[PDB]
RNA sequence: AGCGAAUGAACUUUAAAUAUGUAAGAAGCCCUUGUUACUUAACUGAACGUGGGCAUUCGAAUGUAUCGACACUAGUGGGCCAUUUUUGGUAAGCAGAACUGGCGAUGCGGGAUGAACCGAA
RNA sequence: GGGACCGAGGACCGCGCUCUGCAAGGAUGCUGGCGUAAUGGUCACCAGCGACCCGUCUUGAAACACGGACCAAGGAGUCAA
C-alpha cells in the first residue's frame, strides 16, 4: 500500500518537473532539451518470409 | 500530404571539445506530425551541411500556428520540382486562409497538373502578399476584383445515395 | 499498466503463468526487491537495475490485431505513411488498439 | 620479423610478390599459425559454408602476414582491472570493473545568447 | 526515504529480523549492485551505508 | 481456473493493488495544477517563431 | 567536407553507405615455489603443476524450449528461378563467379486465370 | 447505456473486499409450451459457394508417354546355412 503510494507521487512529480524545466528555460531565453527515452516497446508486425 | 502543420525545428551538431556551443541551425517544415518533421530536418541538413542524425541532436520543435486563421490571404509559393528532364522553377499563387492550407493546396495542385510527388517538391518560400498589386496570376486576379459576385448555374441537389427511386425529377436551379 | 495487468504472464520454471497473484511475483523476483505488480510496473517504466531480470521474467506479449486497422499500406516506414519503423509516442495509439 | 607457432596473424596479400599469394577470399583474413617454414607460414583460417565453419589450412609467405592487436585489448583490460581492483581494496570502495554500453543522453538546456539560430532554406541560394 | 529512496520495507515476522535484509536489497537497487543472475550485493550495499554514515551522509543523533 | 482482468474486475484490482481504492477516493487522477501567476511569453521567443 | 589545416581514387584533421576477418577471463590470472634430456653467461626464460585468493557483477548487451564426447543405423548425394555485387561480349541477345531468398516435402487469402508475384505458414 | 459468443470445473481449503455476506480459485435463480418424431439422426432431391482423373516414369519442374470396359476369387521381401 505504501509502495504504491510513493510510486503515484513519483510519477506525478516526474511529469511536473519536465514541464517546469521546459517553462523556466523558455522564459530565461534558452531551450530545454528533454532526455532521450530509456524504454522502447517493439512489436513484430510482418511475417518471416523472404 | 494530409493535415499538415508548420513546425519550427532547431538542431545542432553534437558538442565536442574542439567546438563547444555549436552552430544551432533552424528550419520551418510542413510535416504531418512530430516524427516526420525531424526526418525532413536531417534530410535537408544532410544536403546542405555535414550534419546527420548520428552526430546531431534536436534542440526544440515547436508548432507555428497562424496569427489570423480567419482572414483571407493571397499566398505566393516559390518551389522547385524534379521531373524526368531535371529540376525546374515555378511560382504559383493560392488564395487561402492559412499558410498550411496553401501548402496543402500546392501539393494537390502539383500532383494534379504535373504528377509531382512529395519527395520531388522543394518549398523555398511561402509569402503572404500584403498588397493587391502583388498578385500576378490571372486566376487570383479575378477573385480580388471589385464588387465580385457570381451565380451558381447547374447545381445538382444533394440526394441521399440510399434513395434509389425518386418520384419527381430533380431540378438544377436551387 | 494495461500490458502488465491484462496480458502479463511470467516465466516460472519454463512455464507461462498468468500474474493473477502478488505471491508468484514474490517467489520469482522477490530477491531483486520486487514483491507486487506495482514494483514490476515501476521497474519497466522507470528503468531500474533489475530491468533485465524483470523483462525476461515477463513472457513476450501476445497482442491482438489492432482495432481500426493499421493504415492503407503498412510495409512502408512510418515517415512515409506506413507502419514500420520508429514512432515517438504514436506507439501508444498502436498499443491501445492491439490491447 | 620473428613468428611463433600459435600466434594470431593477419593476411594482407601485397601485390609486389606474386609467389605464395592466397586467394581473394583469404585476402584480409585472420587466423592462427600452425606451421612455420623458411619462407612460408601455414595459417589455419575459418570459412563458413551454410551454418558451420570448415577450417582451412593455407600457406602464406612472410611478405603478406603481420601481427594483430585484437588480443591486445583483452590483455590491456586484464591489467587495468587488476590494478584498479587492488587500488579499490586499498582504500575500500567498490568500483564498476565492467564496461557498459553507451546510454541515452540526459536532459540539458542550451542558451540562445551569442548563438542566435540561422534559418536555412531546403536548397542553398547565394 | 529522502536520500536513497528505499520503497518501504516488508516487515515480515518479528521486527528488524528480516527488515534489514530487505534494506540491503533496496540500497543495492538504488546503488546498482547486482549479480550475474541479478542477485543484489547486500554486503557491499551494507559497507556503502556504513561508509556513508562515517562520511556524514545520513543525519542522526542521540 | 480463469484469468480475470483487473481493468474490468474491481475485486481483482484491489487484490493486486490495495491503493486503487485510495486513488479513486482522493481523485489522484484529477489533480489540479499548482497555483501561480503564469508569466507571459517573452518577445524574443515570438520573433524567432515567426522569423521567416 | 576542407585546402581562412599541410601537401597534391592515387591530397588529407575527420569520415560515410554496404556487407566482412579476429578477440572479449575461472580454460583467465595474480602472489609464493617443484620438475624438465627444451633454452639461457646465470635460481635466466618456455611447458605442466602444488598452496591462497579474485565464487556476490566473475570483468560488454540480448537470448538460451540444454550442450559436448564416443559407438552404432537408415535415406540422401539433381537443379530451376530471382535480388544484389562482379567479369567478358554483342546490333540486340547472352555467357561466367559470390552471397542471399523462393521452389523442390507446403495447404490457405489475394493478383479474373497459373511452377517462379504479393500476404501469411 | 446498448448488443454478440461462451458457462469450461464440481464438498471445504486460496488471494481479497463495498460486510447480518460479497460481483472475491469457471452459472445460477424464476417461468412457459411440449413430453412426441417436437429437438435430433439417416437417405433422396433442389439451392448458394468450393472442387482436374487415378497410378507409373522422366525432370528443377511441368508437358509428352505407358497402364485403366466391369466384378468375384487368387496374387508378390519367405525359408535355410
Amino acid at each position: 500500500f505504501k509502495r504504491a503510494e510513493k510510486y503515484v507521487k513519483e510519477y506525478r512529480e516526474q511529469e511536473r518537473e519536465k514541464i517546469r524545466l521546459a517553462r523556466i528555460a523558455k522564459q530565461q531565453g534558452s531551450f530545454h532539451i528533454p532526455a532521450e527515452a530509456k524504454l522502447v516497446f517493439v512489436i513484430r508486425i510482418k511475417g518471416i518470409n523472404k | 500530404m494530409g493535415r499538415l502543420q508548420e513546425y519550427q525545428v532547431i538542431g545542432r551538431h553534437l558538442p565536442t571539445e574542439a567546438n563547444p556551443n555549436p552552430a544551432l541551425y533552424r528550419m520551418r517544415i510542413f510535416a504531418p506530425n512530430e516524427v516526420v518533421a525531424k526526418s525532413r530536418f536531417w534530410y535537408f541538413l544532410r544536403g546542405l551541411k555535414k550534419v546527420k542524425k548520428a552526430t546531431g541532436e534536436i534542440v526544440s520543435v515547436n508548432v507555428i500556428s497562424e496569427k489570423h486563421p480567419l482572414k483571407v490571404k493571397n499566398f505566393g509559393i516559390w518551389l522547385r520540382y524534379d521531373s524526368r528532364s531535371g529540376t525546374h522553377n515555378m511560382y504559383k499563387e493560392y488564395r487561402e486562409t492559412s499558410r498550411v492550407a496553401a501548402v496543402e493546396a500546392m501539393y494537390a495542385d502539383m500532383a494534379a497538373r504535373h504528377r509531382a510527388r512529395f519527395r520531388s517538391i522543394h518549398i523555398l518560400k511561402v509569402v503572404e502578399l500584403e498588397k493587391t498589386e502583388d498578385v500576378k496570376r490571372p486566376y487570383i486576379k479575378q477573385l480580388v476584383a471589385k464588387n465580385l459576385s457570381f451565380p451558381l448555374p447547374h447545381r445538382v441537389p444533394k440526394i441521399s445515395t440510399k434513395k434509389i427511386f425518386s418520384a419527381k425529377r430533380p431540378s438544377t436551379f436551387s | 499498466r494495461e500490458l502488465i495487468y491484462k496480458r502479463g504472464y511470467g516465466k516460472v520454471n519454463g512455464q507461462r503463468i498468468p500474474l493473477t497473484d502478488n505471491a508468484i511475483i514474490e517467489e520469482n523476483l522477490g530477491k531483486y526487491g520486487i514483491i507486487c505488480i506495482e514494483d514490476l510496473i515501476h521497474e519497466i517504466f522507470t528503468v531500474g537495475p533489475n530491468f533485465k531480470q524483470a523483462a525476461n521474467f515477463l513472457w513476450p506479449f501476445k497482442l491482438s490485431n489492432p482495432n481500426g486497422g493499421f493504415r492503407p499500406r503498412k510495409f512502408k516506414h512510418f515517415i512515409e505513411g506506413g507502419d514500420l519503423g520508429n514512432r515517438e509516442e504514436h506507439i501508444n495509439a498502436l498499443i491501445r488498439a492491439m490491447n | 620479423r620473428t613468428y611463433r607457432v600459435g600466434d594470431i596473424v593477419d593476411i594482407k596479400v601485397n601485390g609486389a610478390v606474386q609467389k605464395g599469394m592466397p586467394h581473394k577470399f583469404y585476402h584480409g583474413k585472420t587466423g592462427v599459425v600452425y606451421n612455420v617454414t623458411k619462407s612460408a607460414v601455414g595459417v589455419i583460417v575459418y570459412k563458413r559454408v551454410k551454418h558451420r565453419y570448415i577450417e582451412k589450412r593455407i600457406n602464406v609467405r612472410i611478405e603478406h602476414v603481420k601481427p594483430s592487436r585484437s588480443r591486445e585489448d583483452f590483455l590491456r583490460r586484464v591489467k587495468e582491472n587488476a590494478e584498479l581492483k587492488k587500488k579499490a581494496k586499498a582504500e575500500g570502495v567498490p568500483v564498476q570493473l565492467k564496461r557498459q554500453p553507451a546510454m541515452p543522453r540526459e536532459a540539458h538546456t542550451v542558451s540562445i545568447a551569442d548563438n542566435k539560430p540561422v534559418t536555412l532554406a531546403p536548397v542553398a541560394y547565394e | 526515504m529522502q536520500v536513497y529512496d528505499i520503497p518501504p520495507l516488508l516487515k515480515d515476522p518479528s521486527q528488524g529480523g528480516d527488515a534489514t535484509m530487505d534494506f540491503l536489497v533496496q540500497v543495492a537497487r538504488k546503488r546498482g549492485r547486482l549479480g550475474r543472475g541479478g542477485v543484489p550485493n547486500i554486503q557491499a550495499a551494507a559497507m556503502t551505508v556504513v561508509t556513508d554514515w562515517r562520511d556524514g551522509r545520513i543525519q542522526g543523533w542521540t | 481456473v480463469q484469468k480475470k482482468n483487473p481493468l474490468r474486475n474491481k475485486q481483482i484490482m484491489l487484490r493486486l493493488n490495495p491503493y486503487a481504492s485510495t486513488f479513486a477516493k482522493e481523485k489522484l487522477g484529477e489533480v489540479k495544477a499548482e497555483e501561480g501567476k503564469p508569466p507571459k511569453v517573452p518577445a524574443s521567443f515570438k520573433e524567432l517563431l515567426h522569423e521567416a
